[PDB]
RNA sequence: UUAAUUGCGAUAACGAACGAGACCUUAACCUACUAAAUAGGGUUGCUGGCACUUGCCGGUUGACUCUUCUUAGAGGGACUAU
């Protein structure tokens, strides 16, 4: 029954949210710094709190995880969102620049008073039985 | 050029942690101390006659820690080494019995390096600090100017200094991100050296004692001139470099990363060969990586201490 | 008492056997008498964990307890 | 899921407090440190006996030396570690 209570993983999410550069997969390369930047009262939660911390950095290690952030996760996500593609995904660079619209909406680009490059084509009415 | 090939021939089992630390002494080409994760020293003695590569000779129980870094003497009789348990202690290779019992560290020891003769002892500790011993056992310096933990310390050879000097020049290195050049006699400091953007985790000079080669997380690895004070040139290894040793023979750089052993060649300033043995049961995602390298004295076999308890050696074998 | 002086015995001999041949023999041949031992009855290296368990009040014994009257 | 209102979480709930846990005592493991005629051991004395080969089992508050066990301080050690 050992389950890990509120004080060790939230004390090891902080630990790994701060000091995620000097943190390391070892065990006891990760106690030596619970002890030397952080001042935990006991040892045995030292232990216990650099345990979990090393199974966190695990979990990193073998992907992203829910929950805790750090500079280098969250510049690498940033990063990934600001991808934008050069090529085009819109204005109708594919299909030989030809959209496929329907008579109706065709009419609305007839009276909004617009001529835009349009292909009509029957939606055929008949509805799949699901 | 030099399609030098080079395979596994032996495994030297026997210890029980991570093989953290190996030395070799040029007197003695048979012999080879070898620390582990199992508070023990052991000393293998090299057989050339089928599958095991080595024979364990002496196990050095004593050590309370970690021991982390070891080191053998010039004469190849005397080995020092170094633990977690903040003490340094020096061992005769062939009573077993420890003869010294270094004190005064008050965080335990990452490093020890050997004088180039039989006179001072260099030790690195995660105090920040760097202490000159004895071999009696007293400590007669303590280097400070590190502001954090000081992971390795290797001495420069001193290869054809002038004729002769007296000045015994070494470099250390630690989570200070920086790599610092000392002087003794007296006891002094040296040129500097700036380039990691993580902090170090392992230096190494030179064979001949000229080139500087250094590593750290990033897997960034630098070349500097010692003797000269500059760079010389930089790599990338993209993974966990653990450690990594200049070759005595060939122009050679092997690094420990965390996926495997990479060789750079330095003349072409392209690595040639990777070292990836074959283990069984796994997930891909935790092989045992090398954490100890050492190469022979001539140049022709090559020792690595891994995770998963073992030594494995990989003979040089030009297949033409 | 005297089986446990016994085993004491047992363990004592092993263990100065062991100890001298990795001082001053060998290491394979300790290794040799350890994979010997070790494969039968490990207690001849290792020493015995179990102990006796503190008694407490309202029990003769260390984990027993005393009859209940009920009515 | 946990021994646990212990956690992972989902969420008109958000942050918290007591309890549990943490924490102390005790039981381990320390041929690593400090040491000890109010604890033990070795060598050597001075002796007893038997053997006769230099060895065995003893006695002595005679000396030198050591701390493995016995002690108790600072520490290490296990955190479900791989
Ligand atoms: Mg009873
Ligand atoms: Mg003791």
């Amino acid at each position: 029954g050992r389950v890990r209570t509120k004080t060790v993983k939230r004390a090891s999410k902080a630990l790994i949210e701060k000091y995620y550069p000097k943190l390391t997969m070892d065990f006891q390369t990760n106690k030596r710094l619970c002890d030397e930047i952080a001042t935990i009262q006991s040892k045995r939660l030292r232990n216990k709190i650099a345990g979990y911390t090393t199974h966190l950095m695990k979990r990193i290690q073998k992907g992203p995880v829910r929950g805790i952030s750090f500079k280098l996760q969250e510049e690498e996500r940033e990063r990934k969102d600001q991808y934008v593609p050069d090529v085009s995904a819109l204005d109708l660079s594919h299909s030989n620049d030809v959209l496929n619209v329907d008579t109706q909406t065709a009419e609305l680009v007839n009276s909004l008073g617009l001529k835009l490059p349009l292909s009509v084509s029957s939606v055929s009415a008949v509805r799949d039985r699901r | 050029s030099s399609n030098i090939m080079l395979v596994l021939r032996g495994t030297l089992e026997g210890h029980n942690g991570w093989v953290t630390s190996l030395s070799t002494s040029a007197a003695q080409p048979n012999l080879l101390v070898s620390g582990s994760r199992d508070k023990t020293l052991i000393s293998w003695r090299l057989t050339e006659n089928e599958q095991q590569f080595g024979v364990p000779v002496r196990s050095y129980k004593g050590h309370s820690h970690i021991v982390q870094d070891v080191v053998v003497s010039a004469d190849g009789n005397y080995a020092v080494s170094a633990s977690w348990d903040k003490t340094l202690r020096l061992w005769n290779l062939a009573t077993g019995n420890s003869e010294a019992r270094f004190v005064g560290h008050t965080g335990d020891v990452l490093s020890v390096a050997i004088d180039a003769n039989s006179s001072k002892i260099i030790s690195a500790s995660r105090d920040k600090t760097i202490r000159v011993w004895n071999t009696v056992g007293d400590c007669a310096y303590v280097l400070l100017g590190h502001t954090d933990w000081v992971t390795k310390v290797r001495v420069a050879p001193k290869n054809l200094e002038d004729v002769d000097d007296g000045r015994i020049t070494f470099v250390s290195a630690g989570m200070d991100k920086i790599v610092r050049s000392w002087s003794l006699n007296s006891y002094r400091i040296e040129a500097d050296f700036i380039g990691h953007n993580n902090y170090i985790n392992v230096v190494q000079p030179s064979p001949d004692g000229s080139l500087a080669a250094s590593a750290g997380k990033d897997g960034q690895i630098y070349v500097w001139n010692l003797k000269h004070k500059s760079a010389f040139m930089n790599f990338d290894a993209k993974d966990e470099v653990f450690a990594l040793a200049f070759s005595p023979s060939r122009f050679w750089l092997t690094a420990a990363t965390a996926s495997g052993i990479k060789i750079y060649d330095l003349e072409n300033e392209v690595l040639i060969d990777e070292l990836k043995p074959e283990f069984a049961g796994y997930t891909k995602a935790q092989d045992p990586h090398a954490v100890s390298l050492a190469w022979s004295a001539d140049g022709q076999t090559l020792f690595a201490g891994y995770t998963d308890n073992v030594i494995r050696v990989w003979q040089v074998m030009t297949a033409n | 008492g005297h089986v446990s002086q016994v085993y004491a015995i047992r363990q004592a001999i092993a263990k100065g056997l062991v100890a001298y041949h990795q001082k001053f023999v060998d290491e394979q041949s300790k290794n040799e008498l350890k994979k010997a031992f070790t494969s039968y009855d490990r207690t001849l290296l290792i020493a015995d964990s179990r102990r006796p368990e503190p008694k407490k009040f309202g029990g003769r014994g260390a984990r027993s307890r005393f009859q209940k009257s009920y009515r």
